[PDB]
């Protein structure tokens, strides 16, 4: 048992017709303070599998360390470790899915909320997520912490059933994820401006882009504002 | 303080008939206040003629019906691919919820199937192994709504013969897999009116002799 | 620790270490054991090479394992308390689990059983000892008479005798004790047991050893004045 | 010296031959399957008339619907009853049933090669086990040291075995009944033993799906001697 | 000589003699072939019975849905290999949700069989196994000796007089590889692989061992009767 | 849940309900809280209905491999004693259990011992445990006597049962019956108490302030 | 491996005897001799001291006779060092025996112990056995005084007078011949002076080449007294009995 | 790997010998010769410093060993098998005595120790006995001063005086001659060097002889002022002057 020191905020993700796109912002905060401005919170396995976490930093890291050492052992022996015997995305979630409800079991968690966002083989989307109590589920949209309240709500305006997945676009996936991350920099306190987002597609493979800003955004109507009542 | 269980709420039906079982639940799952999948699949088919389903926390849930399948192959690897009957796997998952008696998995199971005379059976398990052979059994958030309904309309309790005044109950007569159904999407639609965490889907999962059919049903999702 | 086989088998399907096991037995004193219809007598070996002994304080040959069954043995004594020592814990943990003593027979299969054990375990050798057990069931008036040796076998027996020249006094019993009617009372079974030994012993002064077992914990041991009269009586039937 | 564990130049295990060696100078024990049960019959082989012959236990009750005959260094196979006796009780608590006879058989044979430098050697005891079970209804194994076990319709273990074992060739067909393997066992008991057969130095037994594993009764044996001498004497 | 009383022993020309040994023992055991196509993969084993009383010992052991093998020599040894095979497939789909690759299961083996040929105290595994299966990456066929030794192959065959069943499928090689989406044909030519090394005896129904696996095949034993269609 | 065990002249009788709670909620009313050892012992289930279960199937396992190993039916005394000893154990660990084992011997003839998770076994003629002990034990100890017929003495164990499942908030829904012969158990029927309740207050004259 | 040096300390003669302990007993059978004899009214304890030099200083020196408790002391035959050990465990046990039972511990219950410990190493664990035997005067409430021995094997016998140690049949014999019931302790004293002159390789019997010590009632009382004799007091009672 | 050897590797021949042990006493006597002398005041115990080559800095190499302020010890045999037992007895001293009682252990008790690390490797698995004999010089309050031989067997003796090693046949001799109830330390020390001239051969001087006493307390060396109940070590290494100071009258 501890507690989660430096810490990241959420996580979102959702489904479109030709693959996934993931998301986190760059911050690693200390409580209130907004520490560390330079985290990536998105760490790619190969080039079908992008592993979103938040959480516990130190635990991410060594998350990222396993991932690492994954690549390595997979690669160990097997001539295919390029094409049919190459890490899928749903070999990395089970093996990260078994790791979190062990170290829960002993009373002893990695104290983090993980997507694993990817394309397989077969060019299915795969999209699960696991977090520090060992618990899994999929969905057509994914969020952890503040994402799951407040992101969730809007890409399920776009993709609200698994029938909605092939009439989404790349296009229209990405504007409602950065756009979920603009409501996010407004009402999240633990949020950065800054951040970075994946798309995995079956055709085009992993696209990785960093250093991404939230803008567009609306503040002006703050100058009407005055007092909390009577105050002209 | 570290806390390992949670709820990820979820509600489960089986109803055992004359030469049938169905074990069904909705595939919500949910957080608090918050749904985490409006179809997250809660029962399963374990093989043979077997279903199952573990209600509540569903890291347990996930567990225990991946080692009961476990358990599956390895007896067919033991015993000569011996077909496993439902008391000797209700047997089987005593031991396995048992041997977690002091840091126990969190969910209410049942299983669902045919005896070794070809008859209905369900078995319902409490989260440290106490198991017992059941006609009807509703399992997780919504089952203080469902189990007493399913007492008036399966079994026919408080139900008199009219005229008799009292004198005469209701003759309990064997109902087929379609009025079973019938009182199954109705338990959970009603469910779904007054539980918060039941709505969404509901998969239903049929044992016949002939094997394990599926069917699905939409719910109310809000 | 060590884990050398000691106990194996050769060639011709033998495991000699239990078998040169059997021939320390053969060097140990003479033990007899005769059963009656309602008593059971041990008989034992005492060689007089050994006088200016202590034998107030020098370890018996018959020991009790409880209060209603004993044994006694022919080979290594050094190894016989080891086995003894184990059958009188055993006894009472009997008596504190299932709330019964043990009958003769179970404490004769644990005996063996220990026995069988130190023949196919790494770093040891078989016991080179042979036991005669003997007693009544609780609550029973049928007497008991068991036999274990180093491999670990065991059997019931009308009469037995183990040890040096046991092959003298198993040819004696063999052709003086009638089944159909066995020594019908302590008197005739003690005779018996006092005859068997006179066939092997030497002097007939402390050089044999008799203990009587009847039913419901009625152990005693006999002395050298007792067991005198005995010989006494033998020997002048013989002169005839 | 040498391993306990070492490969012969032929490519077997010194110890598990020898052992071989012991179980071919132990008592004789017979079994033969049929459709209505199976027999299990052992010469007792007491080495003295003093010693009460009924006090030889070498066929043994594993479950309800499994016996076992032994042959050979017969205090080896106490620790191997054990184990099957637990292993048959032990899978009737974790599955409510009971145990295959193959599966039982299997769990004892697994016990058999677990000796090194575990137990320090090999069992020196053959085990012939017959039962019942309801996916292959009546069997009989024959377990060696080896951690081999075959299945057999009739065999035979122990001094007299090859002699057994041909007349077990001329003798069984598929439709014996109960009562014809019973004196089978008899007659073939009574032509490799040393001393003449009677109902206390031989020993009879059976498994059968209604009544279960029983020992026969001294009486009961008696009348079917009787009975052997009489249908022999016959022609 | 005086190099052959443990495994831990070179002798002077740098052989392992119990190693060969326990190779011996494969040699004395009944005949198994295994050959495979792109799409399927057979193994054939001839049963050995004790006599006409007992049963044909089994040679053929699943080991997942999509793998299993055929043995040869000492058969507890060949339970507890495949037992282990049994267990690492199981660890593969329980944490990885992936089928172990067979040429990995070779390895496992390869490694397992090693550790008991340089350590005082053991003994080396007195067995051979064929091992087939259908992964990611198709149809294959192993050969496992216990010196540690693990080779893929097209097909192959070990056991008493294995030399001839091997010998043809050296000539059929260009036959049988070709055998594609016809399991029928597949089995008829390892069963007429596997005759190439009877004497005295034929295949009959309770002597004949067939086992399959494929791209659509789960890994299944064929026995009785279910051979007559092939004898 | 209300269970009671009592010797007499013609062996054992053993009563129990059939409910079982989680809080308020009744969970069942069909629960079986007889536990058939074997064919000649049985077991009360009180307390944790797992460890109750659990160790009394096991229980029935060691008895068997006794009788294997002794060639004997175990005695009541021993069987007992076995639990009582596993139990101890676990004493701290928070098992829960109040259970009679209850049996009929050559040797003991009709015995009953209360056997508890705090590591307690007690020998007796009458025993009653559960939240409805109370009410149970009132008709028992004004009615028993050693003397009493198998069927006289079947009714007194229903009767008792009833008697707790209607004061008794967690105690109904059905009463099953036992008696323990030397020669086995013999099951006595399932009795639903709503049934019940109406036709002992007619038969009997009872309840009267109850409105029928 | 490591097989090929294994002795195999523990096993059977095809005779049926344990080599290590029967070449053991042969070690011991060139050891100094020792001598107990009992008493009605007490134990006399007398053993040779090996082949000594002028220079060994004889009044802190103790090869032979050991205290193990107030009331129990050993006479020591074979090596020395391997019954050291020994006899510091026999020490600790009587001890454990006191704590427990707030009794000393009865001299029987001592021996076997020792006795159980000595078998042992015959039985199990592959180390050779302790080339000791022991002579146990001791004193107890319930058998009164008793003299046991013990050897590697593990078996210990009760006595009213032996011998270990070298020339035992010899000195048995001496033993045998002037040994009554109803002797006491200063004629017990003399008797075994008497048999060491006899039965010694040594030229003649003087003070620097014994150890000596009495176990008697002659303590003031209901109460037992142990005496190790100084070379002074064994130098007088070698006059006394007229020996030098 | 695992050490496997958990069998005896000294064990009793037919003839009662305990071989290894035997063998481990014949690599004493070929040892260089060290002695003990035993005198009223005081204890003496000397050697050689067999230097294996005149590169080598046998100053650096002390086979007369401190193991308490008031026990000293010396050795005949293996050089190396005595290095770890004064490491061992300089430890058992601590750990079975010093840290229980508050104070170092008496001669005799200390003697005990090292006698039974000495056993042990005579019967322990695995082992080979220790080819060195020691002799052991100390005092303490209530036994004074004394002088102990240990033997590979673990035996242990009191002596007067005695030598062991190369040449201790004649050299007892020697001191069976010279030896008396009645000497004083200086004495002592004047016959120890005496008897030492006898089995050297080459250069006999400060040098190439090791010698060292137990006898007065030496609150010089203490290192510390201040207690007056410590008074400081009794042992004392002789320095190379102080030996050739009485090779003049000798
Ligand atoms: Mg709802």
């Amino acid at each position: 048992t501890q507690q989660p020191i430096v810490t990241g905020t959420s996580v979102i993700s959702m489904k479109y017709d030709n693959g996934v796109i993931i998301a986190a912002d760059n911050l690693g905060s200390y409580g209130s303070l907004l520490r560390f401005n330079g985290v990536e919170r998105l760490i790619p396995v190969g080039d079908n599998t992008v592993v979103g976490i938040s959480g516990d930093i130190s635990d991410m890291q060594h998350i990222e360390r396993l991932l690492k050492d994954l690549v390595t052992e997979n690669a160990y022996d097997n001539p295919l470790a390029d094409a049919e015997e190459a890490l899928e995305p749903s070999y990395i979630f089970e093996y990260l899915a078994t790791v979190m409800y062990q170290r829960r079991s002993k009373m002893n968690p990695l104290w983090n909320a993980i997507i694993v966002a990817g394309v397989q083989s077969n060019g299915d989307q795969f999209l699960r997520y696991v977090n520090l109590l060992g618990v899994t589920y999929s969905s057509p949209t994914l969020a952890t912490g503040f994402g799951a309240h407040m992101a969730n709500p809007l890409l399920r305006k776009v993709v609200d059933r698994e029938s909605d997945i092939p009439k989404t676009t790349v296009q229209v996936a990405e504007e409602a994820i950065v756009n979920a991350m603009r409501v996010l920099y407004y009402r999240d306190a633990r949020s950065s401006r800054n951040f970075s987002l994946a798309i995995i597609d079956k055709n085009t493979g992993l696209t990785f882009k960093k250093n991404l800003q939230v803008e567009n955004m609306k503040w002006d109507f703050a100058k009407d504002i005055k007092g909390y009542g009577t105050q002209k | 303080q570290f806390n390992p269980y949670g709820d990820n709420g979820g509600t489960i039906l089986g109803i055992a008939g004359e030469d049938f079982a169905v074990l069904a639940g909705d595939t919500r799952n949910i957080t608090d206040y918050s749904i985490n999948s409006r179809y997250e699949p809660k029962v399963f088919d374990c093989g043979d003629n077997i279903v199952m389903s573990a209600n509540g926390f569903a890291a347990d849930g996930d567990a225990l019906v991946k080692r009961f399948k476990n358990s599956v192959k390895w007896y067919h690897f033991d015993h000569n691919d011996k077909k496993l009957s439902i008391n000797s796997a209700a047997r089987n998952i005593q031991h396995l919820l048992y041997g977690k008696r002091f840091f126990p998995y969190y969910v209410h199971t049942i299983i669902a199937g045919l005896d070794e005379d070809g008859k209905g059976a369900v078995y319902s398990f409490d989260p440290v192994g106490s198991y017992e052979r059941e006609q009807c059994r509703a399992g997780g958030a919504a089952a203080s709504l469902i189990m007493p309904f399913l007492d008036n309309q399966v079994n026919f309790k408080n139900q008199y013969e009219p005229g008799t005044n009292g004198k005469v109950k209701k003759p309990l007569k064997y109902l087929s897999v379609e009025e079973v159904i019938k009182l199954v999407r109705d338990s959970f639609t009603s469910a779904t009116e007054r539980h918060i965490q039941v709505g969404d889907g509901l998969e239903i999962l049929i044992v016949t002799k002939d094997g394990v059919r599926k069917e699905f049903y939409e719910l109310k999702r809000d | 620790g060590y884990d050398r086989a000691l106990s194996i088998f050769s060639p011709d399907g033998h495991i000699f270490q239990v078998e040169y096991a059997l021939e320390a037995v053969k060097r140990g004193t003479c033990a007899v054991g005769v059963k009656g219809k309602n008593c059971v007598v041990l008989g034992c070996e005492r060689r007089s090479t050994l006088k200016l002994q202590d034998t107030r304080i020098t370890p018996s040959k018959v020991s009790k394992i409880d209060s209603h069954v004993v044994l006694s043995f022919s080979g290594l004594n050094a190894d016989s308390r080891i086995l003894i020592e184990k059958a009188r814990v055993e006894a009472q943990s009997h008596r504190l689990t299932l709330e019964d003593p043990v009958t003769v027979e179970y404490l004769t299969r644990y005996v063996a059983g220990v026995q069988q054990r130190y023949t196919q375990s790494g770093g040891v050798r078989p016991f080179g000892v042979s036991t005669l057990i003997a007693g009544f069931d609780p609550r029973d008036d049928e007497p008991k008479l068991y036999q274990t040796e180093p491999s670990g076998i065991y059997s019931s027996w009308s009469a037995q005798t183990i040890g040096r020249n046991s092959k003298t006094v198993r040819e004696f019993l063999e052709k003086n004790y009638d089944r159909k009617e066995p020594p019908a009372t302590v008197e005739e079974c003690v005779k018996l047991t006092v005859r068997s030994l006179l066939e092997v012993v030497q002097t007939g002064a402390k050089n044999i050893e008799i203990t009587v077992v009847k039913p419901d914990s009625d152990i005693v041991a006999l002395s050298s004045e007792e067991i005198n009269q005995y010989v006494t009586q033998i020997e002048q039937e013989k002169q005839e | 010296d040498r391993g306990v564990s070492t490969f012969s130049p032929e490519g077997r295990l010194f110890q598990v031959e020898y052992s071989l060696e012991a179980i071919k100078l132990g008592s004789t024990a017979i079994g033969i399957a049929t459709k209505e049960g199976v027999v299990l019959g052992v010469e007792k082989r007491a080495t003295s008339p003093l010693l009460e012959s009924d006090s030889i236990e070498k066929i043994v009750e594993i479950d309800r619907h499994i016996g076992c005959a032994m042959s050979g260094l017969t205090a080896d196979a106490r620790s191997m009853i054990e184990h099957a006796r637990t292993a048959a009780v032990t899978h009737n608590l974790y599955y409510d049933e009971d145990i295959n006879v193959e599966s039982l058989t299997q769990s004892v044979c697994d016990l058999a090669l677990r000796f090194g430098e575990l137990m320090s050697r090999p069992f020196g005891v053959a085990l012939l086990i017959a039962g019942h079970d309801a996916d292959d209804g009546y069997q009989l194994f024959h377990a060696e040291p080896s951690g081999t076990f075959y299945r057999y319709n009739a065999k035979a273990i122990g001094s007299g075995s090859e002699g057994a074992q041909a007349e077990l060739l001329n003798e069984w067909h598929s439709s014996l009944t109960l009562k014809e393997a019973e004196l089978l066992v008899l007659k073939i008991l009574k032509q490799v033993m040393e001393e003449k057969l009677d109902e206390n130095n031989a020993q009879l037994s059976c498994i059968t799906k209604q009544d279960g594993f029983k020992i026969y009764d001294n009486e009961k044996t008696a009348e079917l001697i009787k009975e052997l001498k009489e249908k022999e004497a016959a022609e | 000589n005086n190099y052959d009383g443990d495994t831990v022993t070179f002798s002077p020309t740098g052989r392992l003699f119990q190693v060969e040994y326990a190779l011996e023992a494969i040699k004395q055991g009944s005949v198994t072939v295994g050959l495979r196509s792109n799409t399927h993969a057979v193994l054939v084993a001839l049963k050995r019975n004790a006599d006409e009383l007992s049963s044909y010992q089994k040679k053929i052991i699943k080991c997942d849905e999509h793998m299993g093998l055929s043995l040869a020599g000492l058969a507890p040894d060949a339970r507890v290999l495949s037992n282990y095979l049994r267990q690492q497939c199981n660890y593969s789909s329980l944490v990885f949700n992936r089928k172990l690759a067979v040429e990995r299961a070779g390895h496992l083996l390869c490694d397992k069989a090693q550790k008991n040929t340089q350590s005082y105290g053991g003994r080396p595994y007195g067995v051979g196994l064929l091992i087939i299966g259908y992964d990611k990456s198709g149809a294959h066929l192993l050969e496992f000796q216990p010196s540690g030794n693990v080779t893929e192959l097209y097909g192959t065959a070990i056991g008493a007089r294995s030399q001839g069943a091997k010998t043809y499928l050296e000539r059929t090689l260009d036959t049988f590889i070709k055998i594609d989406g016809n399991p029928d044909e597949l089995i008829k030519a390892g069963v007429e692989a596997i005759s190439q090394s009877l004497r005295d005896e034929s295949l009959t129904v309770d002597n004949l061992s067939i086992a399959i696996v494929g791209k659509d095949t789960p890994f299944t034993i064929y026995d009785g009767e279910a051979v007559a269609k092939y004898i | 849940t209300t269970t009671l065990a009592f010797r007499f002249q013609g062996g054992i009788i053993v009563a129990v309900d059939s409910r079982a709670t989680a809080g308020n909620w009744v969970a069942s009313q069909t629960v079986k809280a007889v536990i058939e050892i074997n064919p000649f012992l049985l077991g009360t289930m009180a307390g944790g209905a797992a460890d109750c279960q659990f160790w009394e199937t096991w229980l029935g396992s060691q008895c068997r491999l006794h009788e294997l190993r002794e060639k004997e039916r175990i005695s009541v005394a021993a069987a007992s004693k076995i639990l009582s000893n596993l139990v101890y154990q676990y004493k701290g660990a928070g098992l829960s259990m109040g259970t009679m084992i209850c049996g009929y011997t050559r040797k003991e003839g009709p015995t009953i011992y209360y056997v508890d998770s705090d590591g307690t076994r007690l020998k007796g003629d009458i025993f009653c445990v559960g939240s409805g002990q109370t009410f149970a034990y009132g008709v028992l100890d004004s009615n028993y006597k050693w003397d009493l017929s198998v069927e006289d003495a079947l009714y007194l164990g229903k009767r008792s049962i009833l008697a707790a499942a209607h004061r008794d908030a967690y105690s109904g829904g059905s009463v099953n019956l036992y008696h323990v012969t030397e020669d086995g158990w013999i099951y006595h029927g399932n009795h639903d108490v709503g049934e019940l309740f109406w036709k002992v207050k007619e038969e009997e004259g009872s309840f009267n302030n109850v409105i029928g | 491996g490591s097989r090929r040096y294994d002795s195999r300390t523990t096993i059977f003669s095809p005779e049926g005897r344990l080599y290590q302990v029967e070449y053991a007993l042969e070690s011991i059978s060139h050891a100094g001799t020792a001598i107990g004899i009992m008493a009605s009214d007490g134990i006399v304890l007398a053993a040779e001291r090996k082949v000594t030099s002028t220079l060994l200083e004889q009044d802190t020196s103790t090869e032979k006779l050991y205290k193990l408790n107030d009331k129990i002391a050993v006479a020591v035959a074979g090596l020395t060092a391997d019954a050291e050990i020994l006899i510091n465990t026999a020490r600790i046990h009587a001890q454990n025996y006191l704590k427990t039972y707030n009794e000393d511990i009865p001299v029987e219950i001592l021996v076997r112990r020792l006795s159980d410990i000595k078998q042992g190493y015959t039985q199990h664990g592959g180390l050779r056995p302790f080339g000791v035997s022991f002579i146990y005067a001791g004193y107890d409430d319930r058998y009164g005084y008793q003299l046991y021995t013990s050897n590697p094997s593990g078996n210990y016998t009760g006595w009213k007078a032996i011998s270990v140690g070298a020339n035992t049949s010899a000195a048995q014999t001496l033993l045998q011949m002037d040994y009554k019931d109803d002797m006491k302790v200063d004629d017990a004293i003399e008797l075994a002076l008497k048999t060491l002159s006899k039965t010694t390789d040594s030229s003649a019997l003087t003070y620097d080449r014994l150890e000596f010590a009495t176990i008697r009632k002659g303590a003031n009382d209901g109460e037992v007294y142990q005496k190790i004799f100084k070379p002074q007091e064994i130098k007088d009672i070698l006059v006394k009995t007229g020996i030098t | 790997m695992t050490d496997r050897y958990s069998f005896s590797l000294t064990t009793f021949s037919p003839s009662g010998k305990l071989g290894q042990i035997d063998y481990a006493l014949t690599a004493v006597k070929q040892g260089v010769t060290s002695l003990g002398i035993k005198a009223t005041n005081g204890v003496v115990i000397a050697t050689e410093k067999k230097s294996s080559s005149p590169l080598a800095m046998s100053e650096t190499l002390s086979k007369v060993s401190l193991l308490t302020p008031d026990i000293g010890a010396v050795y005949s045999g293996m050089g190396p098998d005595y290095r770890v037992l004064v490491d061992k007895s300089r430890k058992v001293a601590h750990t079975s005595y010093k840290r229980i009682y508050g104070e170092y252990p008496p001669t005799k008790l200390l003697v005990s120790e090292v006698a039974k690390i000495m056993q042990e490797a005579t019967q322990s698995g695995g082992v080979r006995p220790f080819g060195v004999s020691l002799l052991i010089a100390g005092h303490d309050e209530f036994n004074g001063f004394s002088l102990y031989q240990v033997d590979p067997s673990g035996s242990y003796f009191p002596w007067k005086a005695t030598a062991i090693g190369k040449g201790s046949v004649a050299a007892k001799t020697f001191l069976e001659k010279r030896w008396n109830d009645e000497l004083e330390l200086e004495d002592a020390i004047h016959i120890a060097l005496l008897t030492l001239k006898e089995s050297v051969e080459g250069e006999f001087n400060g040098d190439t002889i090791e010698l060292a006493i137990i006898g007065d307390e030496n609150p010089d060396l203490l290192g510390y002022t201040g207690i007056p109940t410590d008074k400081g070590p009794r042992f004392r290494k002789l320095t190379s002057q102080e030996i050739n100071d009485r090779l003049e009258a000798l």
